[PDB]
RNA sequence: CGGCCAACUACGUGCCAGCAGCCGCGGUAAUACGUAGGGUCCGAGCGUUGUCCGGAAUUACUGGGCGUAAAGAGCUCGUAGGUGGUUUGUCGCGUUGUUCGUGAAAACUCACAGCUUAACUGUGGGCGUGCGGGCGAUACGGGCAGACUAGAGUACUGCAG
RNA sequence: AGUAACUGACGCUGAGGAGCGAAAGCGUGGGGAGCGAACAGGAUUAGAUACCCUGGUAGUCCACGCCGUAAACGGUGGGUACUAGGUGUGGGUUUCCUUCCUUGGGAUCCGUGCCGUAGCUAACGCAUUAAGUACCCCGCCUGGGGAGUACGGCCGCAAGG
């Protein structure tokens, strides 16, 4: 089970002494909704072969997205592209709030709240490469404590300790659930 | 441009020590013998520029010493000042 | 552990590099000195890389892995294709097709053209057709099986792949990372280091020392194989 | 001119850890030596010590690399400097990387970490954001 | 009820009569004009108009740039101001170190309670983000009370232009 | 550049202010070969008040004053610290194959060309002489015309700035 969405379509055109040729480009979004991320910019002359092309590369081309339970661990400045897309976590429930392109890429990611905001170049291709370099630039307790040489008590919070703790009792009883 | 002979005799002369010569009594007495022998000169030689920016120069290097001298010490600001007979 | 040894190593020359106008200064932290102009690879930690190495390529021949052999210089063509056929593994040794690795749905089809060649030709019909297309055929089968030798007994894709020369050789390399597949590969003076995955530093340009080199894999390659 | 030596340190540090080197030679102060001994102490570096030179004290600090080569240090970013100098009270301690970075806060007792700040209700001016 | 923007077909005139917040729509066969139906939104209110903030990171302290899009003054000397190369010493005037001491009422936020619930208000908290004095600290961030030199300058010899 | 004898926080940038400044232009008094705005003719074109040809007055030269603008460009302010190289040039100290002749080899600092990493940038591109990563201060910009213009103020004899 795979999420889809298709964020823009163009008519691209190319001219030759004959006159115009008009072309068509799709940029699409999968996810698994767990935390896998996948990005697809596909070319063509009419809409199926783009969005297929669009959907090839994007299962090509994937990501995976270190969460916390159900947010984010901390907030990102993700300075990448032309666009800066700011990425923080929030209380649960807020929601995921943020634009077209980052929408449907973190609802295709699965995360459920989100607090984020495009500060230039509002442009779909450009918005979609800065968050993806903002997930990239997530950095994860465990592994950062790992880095620098010190137990996880000694790094993390007592409050992301509680979430994180919450999260796994919760995940170990929906595999109970799952399995009974 | 001073040269050896009177150059050491001026820093000897003006000189703290016979060994000191980086002193600021012996730098501004360097740089006073300096600004008025090329004003002599300049005073023929009218346009140039050139060494008239070296008098600028040297003459903003030498407040930039006087003030430094008058916050160490007004005494030896105000003796330096007077035995070399200037304003300022 | 090793199995060639210093003097035999120093009298292959393996420890040369090339002037000074094309080392790039990755290899710092590799080259020991410089003499004459000429830069030298360091043998301690080139002993260790191919300790690794050889580690890493007994691990995968004993859980069943396929590497692929790479090396186009017209010093080396000679080495790579025998010891290739003598050990019975695919290998690339005159012309690298572009991404034939990473597109390999469209070099499938032109592989199953040339074994239905090959059966036709050995069934023994050449008068039934005119000689204008006899003699293009002759021609095609001459380039196709020069410039293809490994896809042959490949079949089922590599899981390593093992290269010479890369700055030369960068479509590989890259290909390679572009496809997550581990490369293994001889580092030069002038190779950048974070192209291979486990390096091993040595002459490309002495045929001694790549002759050498390419044997010690190909009997760490053997030494898997009859470890299976 | 030679006008703020932590800043000058931080940016050294940082452009070494881009530069991928392993050891930095600086001038040696007490403010320098201190901010290595609370790097040390926090873990992001690996080890400091001083030295001599031809004219005063030195001190190098050797960066820190594990197996799989990737930085140990993310980024640096001084927040007081001369002229705009930026402070904290004892409720408004910054919050850095989400509470995963370490702000270096000068309080009574010296520069301290911001969690044990808090953990006093002792506050200062904030040095470096290092995350 | 063209796309932005959840809501389409027919009928009547065709660069006319007209729409409109941006793109923009009629030159005989308009989902953009007028009428019909049909659907959408809202509702005892529905739109238009005007003022103010947000998106506008579009005045960028947090949080912008100056090669070509807007920008380095023609370039120096240099006054007032702003900022300082090490470590050798007090007072604590930049400052945090805790406490008692103000923060009118009202409003905001949390919980309680009453008008049948509704506005409304009924009680007690809490809130009331600033500023006053007495008591307890000295790591950075200044003046002040003494020494050294990694910036700078001078001093000795040469140097090319 | 070398020795580093001495000064021992004197350093930096610098709003207003002040000094220098391509060519052309102006006053006075000289000079004036060549060149050459303006202006005459000859030539082309339907048309030339231009491109072309023949002449040549300011100016171009000198001294004293003036105006103070250039695509005044590296279209990038200065200063400091750090960050991989290769190839030429200039200046100076050293040392060693040593003939001790030799761009011989090596070390060092300053200046100036070219290509290139990581990095930055929307791209071209920059890349230790950064547009790289920072610190200090200063000027400049907030859609295109209107308009670098009117008025007002300051400078200049005026053109004018
Ligand atoms: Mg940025
Ligand atoms: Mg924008
Ligand atoms: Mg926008
Ligand atoms: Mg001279
Ligand atoms: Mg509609
Ligand atoms: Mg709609
Ligand atoms: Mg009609
Ligand atoms: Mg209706
Ligand atoms: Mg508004
Ligand atoms: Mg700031
Ligand atoms: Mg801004
Ligand atoms: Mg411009
Ligand atoms: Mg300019
Ligand atoms: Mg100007
Ligand atoms: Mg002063
Ligand atoms: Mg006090
Ligand atoms: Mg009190
Ligand atoms: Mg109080
Ligand atoms: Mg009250
Ligand atoms: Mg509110
Ligand atoms: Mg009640
Ligand atoms: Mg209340
Ligand atoms: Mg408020
Ligand atoms: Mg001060
Ligand atoms: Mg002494
Ligand atoms: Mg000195
Ligand atoms: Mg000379
Ligand atoms: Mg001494
Ligand atoms: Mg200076
Ligand atoms: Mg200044
Ligand atoms: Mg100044
Ligand atoms: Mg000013
Ligand atoms: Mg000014
Ligand atoms: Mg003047
Ligand atoms: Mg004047
Ligand atoms: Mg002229
Ligand atoms: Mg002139
Ligand atoms: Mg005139
Ligand atoms: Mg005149
Ligand atoms: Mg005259
Ligand atoms: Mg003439
Ligand atoms: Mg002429
Ligand atoms: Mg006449
Ligand atoms: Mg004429
Ligand atoms: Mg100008
Ligand atoms: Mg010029
Ligand atoms: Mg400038
Ligand atoms: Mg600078
Ligand atoms: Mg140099
Ligand atoms: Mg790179
Ligand atoms: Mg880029
Ligand atoms: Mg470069
Ligand atoms: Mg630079
Ligand atoms: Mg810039
Ligand atoms: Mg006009
Ligand atoms: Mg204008
Ligand atoms: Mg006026």
């Amino acid at each position: 089970n795979y999420i889809e969405r298709v964020v823009s379509i163009n008519r691209v055109s190319k001219v030759v002494k004959g006159g115009r040729r008009f072309s068509f480009t799709a940029l699409v979004i999968v996810g698994d909704g767990k935390g896998m991320v996948g990005v697809g910019y596909g070319k063509a002359k009419e809409v199926p072969a783009a969005i297929a092309k669009g959907v090839e590369e994007a299962r090509k081309n994937f990501f995976r997205v270190p969460l916390i339970g159900s947010t984010i661990t901390h907030p990102v400045q993700g300075e990448a592209a032309a666009g800066v897309v700011m990425l923080r976590p929030a209380s649960p429930g807020t929601g995921v709030i943020a634009g077209g392109a980052a929408r449907a890429v973190l609802e295709c990611a699965g995360v459920h709240d989100i607090l984020a905001k495009s500060l230039g170049s509002d442009n779909a291709i450009n918005v979609v490469h800065a968050t993806v370099a903002a997930l990239k630039l997530l950095q994860r307790p465990e592994e950062v404590a790992a880095r620098r040489g010190l137990p996880i008590e000694d790094v993390a919070p007592a409050g992301m300790l509680k979430a994180r703790r919450e999260s796994e009792a919760l995940a170990a009883a929906a595999a109970r659930e799952g399995s009974a | 441009a001073l040269t050896a002979e009177q150059k050491k005799e001026i820093l000897g002369q003006y000189g703290l020590h016979d060994t000191d010569t980086g002193s600021p009594e012996a730098q501004v007495a360097l740089l006073t013998k300096r600004i008025q022998d090329l004003t002599e000169h300049l005073k023929v030689h009218k346009h140039d520029h050139h060494s008239r920016r070296g008098l600028l120069l040297l003459v903003g290097r030498r407040r930039r010493l006087l003030k430094y001298v008058a916050q160490v010490d007004v005494a030896r600001y105000r003796s330096l000042i007077e035995r070399l007979g200037l304003r300022r | 552990m090793a199995v060639v040894t210093m003097k035999q190593l120093l009298d292959s020359g393996a420890h040369f590099g090339h002037q000074t106008r094309r080392w790039n200064p990755k290899m710092k932290r590799f080259i020991f000195t410089d003499r004459n102009g000429i830069y030298i690879i360091d043998l301690q930690q080139t002993l260790t890389y191919i300790d690794k190495a050889y580690e890493f390529v007994k691990e995968t021949v004993a859980h069943g892995g396929t590497v692929l052999f790479v090396g186009t210089k017209k010093q080396a063509q000679e080495s790579i294709a025998e010891e290739a056929t003598r050990v019975g593994m695919p290998y690339v040794n005159q012309r690298w097709l572009g991404g034939m690795l990473t597109n390999f749905s469209t070099v499938h089809k032109r592989l199953q053209r040339l074994k239905e060649l090959e059966a036709m030709e050995q069934t023994g019909g050449f008068e039934g057709r005119t000689k204008k297309e006899i003699l293009m055929l002759t021609r095609e089968k001459n380039k196709l099986e020069r410039s293809l030798g490994g896809i042959r007994d490949m079949q089922k894709v590599p899981s390593a792949v093992w290269v010479v020369d890369t700055n030369k050789e960068h479509i590989a390399v890259g290909e390679a990372r572009k496809l997550g597949i581990p490369v293994i590969a001889i580092l030069d003076t002038n190779c950048d280091p974070d192209v291979v995955d486990y390096p091993i530093p040595g002459n490309d340009d002495a045929i001694r020392s790549a002759a050498l080199l390419t044997k010690v894999i190909a009997s760490a390659v053997a030494e898997g194989l009859q470890a299976r | 001119t030679m006008t703020d030596p932590i800043a000058d340190f931080l940016t050294r540090l940082r452009n070494a850890n881009s530069a991928y080197h392993d050891e930095v030679t600086l001038p040696h102060s007490k403010l320098k030596a201190n901010i290595a001994e609370i790097l040390k102490r926090e873990g992001y570096i690996s080890d400091y010590r001083t030295e001599d030179a031809r004219v005063g004290k030195s001190l190098v600090v050797q960066l820190k690399y594990g197996p799989s080569r990737e930085r140990s240090i993310a980024g640096l970013r001084r927040v007081s400097k001369p002229g705009l100098r930026v402070y904290a009270k004892s409720t408004n301690l910054p919050r850095v990387l989400g509470g995963l970075g370490v702000a270096i806060i000068s309080t009574s007792s010296g520069l301290l970490t911001d969690r044990q700040a808090a953990r006093q209700g002792v506050g200062g001016e904030v040095l470096a954001y290092v995350w």
